[PDB]
């Protein structure tokens, strides 16, 4: 299957990932508190719903909150602002509060019977995001031989959002509030002055240079 | 898992 990309809705964003988030990979946002990691979420989560010519993939959303971030209103203003039905688009994001790191082990893979279910209709899952990757690992396996330990299970955790990915054609997208890393793209998010969002690629020897852009009524827009 |  050809990768699929979904548009971020900031084009200088755009640019630096080859044209958006792709599928059969798992993205991964990192940064401080208050960064706007899920606020990227939630613009996403609207345009993968859109259809290509847009930015998107006519698809579905799955979404794993780790720490009750998650704002229906929030999905509702930005389809909103960007011609999409309200409550038609917040209808296509299944959602799901993992309750600790083993209840989120568990939600992916419950998660394969819902894409299996929709993967041919018109609008099958084409997004999971998992907001936080980490904080429940982080709480849970800690002081000394935690880190390995730590890592084997959160490699196990990565594992299986890769099978996902690449045998249904998904992208996944994921935060980590900021070691060895195993998503395929990690992108450094921070604030800036005068209320900006600076985002660039970590060691990834393709696109030099930062993409600048700012939260808005319709998600992000540069 | 629920819907939105």
């Amino acid at each position: 299957a050809t990768i699929g990309r979904i548009s971020t809705g900031s084009k200088s964003l755009d640019k630096l990932l080859g044209g958006g988030i792709e599928t059969q990979a798992i993205t991964e946002v990192f940064g401080e508190f208050g960064s706007g990691k899920t606020q990227l979420a939630h613009t996403l989560a609207v345009m993968v719903q859109l259809p290509p010519e847009e930015g998107g993939l006519n698809g579905s959303v799955m979404w794993i909150d780790t720490e009750n971030t998650f704002r229906p209103e929030r999905i509702r203003e930005i389809a909103q602002n960007r011609g999409l039905d309200p409550d038609e688009v917040l209808k296509h994001i299944a959602y799901a509060r993992a309750f600790n790191s083993n209840h989120q082990m568990l939600l992916v893979q419950q998660a394969e019977d819902m894409i299996k279910e929709l993967l041919n209709t018109d609008r099958p899952v084409k997004l999971l995001i998992v907001d936080s990757l980490t904080s429940h690992f982080r709480s849970e396996y800690i002081g000394r031989g935690a880190l390995a330990e730590r890592q084997q299970k959160l490699a196990k955790h990565l594992a299986d959002l890769h099978r996902l990915a690449n045998l249904y054609d998904i992208a996944v997208f994921v935060t980590n509030q900021v070691l060895a890393h195993s998503a395929t793209l990690r992108v450094y998010l921070r604030k800036g002055k005068g209320g900006k969002r600076i985002a660039r690629l970590i060691d990834a020897p393709l696109p030099e240079g930062e993409a600048v852009f700012s939260i808005t009524e319709k998600g992000i827009e540069d | 898992w629920h819907t939105a």
